[PDB]
RNA sequence: GCCCGGAUAGCUCAGGGUAGAGCAGGGGAUUGAAAAUCCCCGUGUCCUUGGUUCGAUUCCGAGUCCGGGCACCA
RNA sequence: AAAAAUGUUCUAA
RNA sequence: UGGGAGAGGGUGGUGGAAUUCCCGGAGUAGCGGUGAAAUGCGCAGAUACCGGGAGGAACGCCGAUGGCGAAGGCAGCCACCUGGUCCACCCGUGACGCUGAGGCGCGAAAGCGUGGGGAGCAAACCGGAUUAGAUACCCGGGUAGUCCACGCCCUAAACGAUGCGCGCUAGGUCUCUGGGUCUCCUGGGGGCCGAAGCUAACGCGUUAAGCGCGCCGCCUGGGGAGUACGGCCGCAAGGC
């Protein structure tokens, strides 16, 4: 068991997936808008990112988790309600920072993304 | 409406409780204009309720209505090309008139015979937390909570 | 406030030159435009180039996250 | 011929003191619709028979039926 | 941030 | 002569982000994806997180309405080699100039040959959806190819749809880059708005599409057709 951690917020355009590691950013715990029983297009939505992140806080405060240093990732809708619901979990939100992976003009993107 | 709003039409307080409520209520009850029988229909009910179950019937009529009032309802949208169940909470208009209107509505279902045993019993299990009207505005709000993904397209 | 008043007199080719350089890189690494560097054309070139050297002997970062 | 298994809602699948979930069904909110979604609703001798326990889905014994398995085949 | 194809010939008064 | 700006070109090297893959950790019921789905992937341990490794391509911020080039085109950073160009001084030569049929060289992408390389991407192709169909658009895969070297190809909305050089005919405004005496004056570029004038009009307007001269290229109604035949080039495709 350990009690601080880290609160990773994977969020796309298609789903939020909240994962709580250690101090050693080994997981604790993790959930998602597939860990509610959202399929599809709800997958990415606020309210899905709000129950994933409580989802991911309940589930590693259950383990003596109680301050999370918040790194974010991606852009999708459903970013700014998942750190909204980590403070208002019981965590002790220590930090937020913002670890969007950005390429310096790297590879190609699909057709999609260019 | 287009330019302006439309300005709630405001009813004359009933002859015996003075209550506006009880008036649209009535009207609820009246079809093809016959008010004087919708008022004997809710009087006639209004005594029955003070029959079994020995209250004053406004404070039960009131109970009903208040326990039927849905507090939030899905309604449709947008974006894009999308048609969702948004939930998006009631005004306390529209609060008041879905349960007058299921009121009327769901005690026209039950069983009994006559119409003022029919609107007395509804009320009696609406007061209560019963019924017809009720199963309907839980089930209301029911599909809103379920749909609570769907709120970030509220208005 | 400009990155060239917040300064004295400085070499834009002293590639390192941390304490002034740092100060033409954003919260977040990122080399600042001449709305906030306050340098002219010619001299932002000048700039950029000694910080992308500076980057390159890890003087100076290529980017840092951001915090609240 | 023996070992290992199953049998529970219409279909699948969950399991000492509950009888379950999903999908097929039905109404409903939805839409130009075909759907996806959202609500509720049904659908049991838990194969049968005897016992264990205060009581049986469970436990056991038996068989009834169907699965898997292995060996044999004069 | 776009569901859905088509309109026989000559005449346009 | 002394200077300046620059992604101008070629060669060698080299940095960090990011994606994919592998390995180890940790961790669990999904991930991914779309309009919604499905395909796909995932209890054979995925996704999400950390650490390690490999390899390829492209260079975020700077960055611009910017710069350089004859055009195509050129962008991390370092060095080497090389081109063009601009300014100052007014020092040298004495019309040595302009253009330019042929010729020669350069020439985006794609394509081709022989090797290499291959992360991402992606013609073809397969699968999922959509649809009446869907040999499409959208989704999951995916081989050329994209990358390097050398050799070919020689095409284009190769565009400013505006050949090159010179001279002449208001200014205002913004910008790049030199020089000064640094208000500002002056060069050389880059845009804008506009005098006169031009224009069928749109618009052009010292970056002319104005006024002139020189030379070159080209047009002569649409379709047939950039096809046929011939000829030349090319491995082919196909070009002229
Ligand atoms: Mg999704
Ligand atoms: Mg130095
Ligand atoms: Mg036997
Ligand atoms: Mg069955
Ligand atoms: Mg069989
Ligand atoms: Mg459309
Ligand atoms: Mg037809
Ligand atoms: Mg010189
Ligand atoms: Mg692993
Ligand atoms: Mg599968
Ligand atoms: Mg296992
Ligand atoms: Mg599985
Ligand atoms: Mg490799
Ligand atoms: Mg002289
Ligand atoms: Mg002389
Ligand atoms: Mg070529
Ligand atoms: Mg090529
Ligand atoms: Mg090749
Ligand atoms: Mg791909
Ligand atoms: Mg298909
Ligand atoms: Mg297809
Ligand atoms: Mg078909
Ligand atoms: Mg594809
Ligand atoms: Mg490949
Ligand atoms: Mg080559
Ligand atoms: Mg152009
Ligand atoms: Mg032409
Ligand atoms: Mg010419
Ligand atoms: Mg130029
Ligand atoms: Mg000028
Ligand atoms: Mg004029
Ligand atoms: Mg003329
Ligand atoms: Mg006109
Ligand atoms: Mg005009
Ligand atoms: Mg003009
Ligand atoms: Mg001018
Ligand atoms: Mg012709
Ligand atoms: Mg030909
Ligand atoms: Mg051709
Ligand atoms: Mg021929």
């Amino acid at each position: 068991q350990v009690a601080s951690g880290r609160a990773y917020i994977h969020a796309s355009y298609n789903n939020t997936i909240v994962t709580i590691t250690d101090p050693d950013g080994n997981p604790i715990t993790w959930s998602s808008g597939g860990v509610i029983g959202y399929k599809g297009s709800r997958k990415g939505t606020p309210y899905a990112a709000q129950l994933a992140a409580l989802d991911a806080a309940k589930k590693a405060m259950a383990y003596g988790m109680q301050s999370v240093d918040v790194i974010v990732r991606g852009t999708g809708a459903g970013r700014e309600q998942a750190i909204r619901a980590l403070q208002a979990s019981g965590l002790q939100v220590k930090s937020i920072v913002d670890d969007t992976p950005v390429p310096h003009n790297g590879c190609r993107p699909k057709k999609k993304f260019r | 409406a287009r330019r302006r709003r439309a300005e709630v039409r405001q009813l004359q307080p009933d002859l015996v409780y003075g209550d506006v409520l009880v008036t649209a209520f009535i009207n609820k009850i009246m079809r093809d204009g016959k008010k004087n029988l919708a008022a004997r229909i809710f009087y006639d009910a209004c005594k029955i309720i003070q029959e079994k179950t020995g209250q004053e019937p406004l404070k039960v009529f009131k109970q009903a209505v208040e326990n039927v009032k849905p507090r939030m309802e899905v309604r449709s949208r947008r974006v894009g090309g999308a048609n969702y169940q948004v939930p998006m909470e009631v005004s306390p208009r529209r609060q008041q008139s879905l349960a007058l209107r299921w009121l009327v509505q769901a005690a026209n279902q039950r069983p009994e015979r006559r119409a003022a045993v029919r609107i007395a019993h509804e009320l009696m299990d609406a007061a209560e937390g019963k019924g017809g009207a009720v199963k309907k505005k839980e089930d209301v709000e029911r599909m809103a909570e379920a749909n609570r993904a769907y709120a970030h397209y509220r208005w | 406030a400009k990155v060239k008043a917040t300064l004295g007199e400085f070499d834009l080719r002293d590639y390192r030159n941390v304490e002034v350089l740092k100060r033409f890189l954003s919260e977040t690494g990122k080399i600042l435009p001449r709305r906030r560097t306050g340098l002219s054309a010619k001299e932002q070139r000048i700039l950029a180039k000694t910080i992308k050297r500076a980057r390159i002997l890890g003087l100076l970062p290529f980017t840092e996250k951001l915090v609240r």
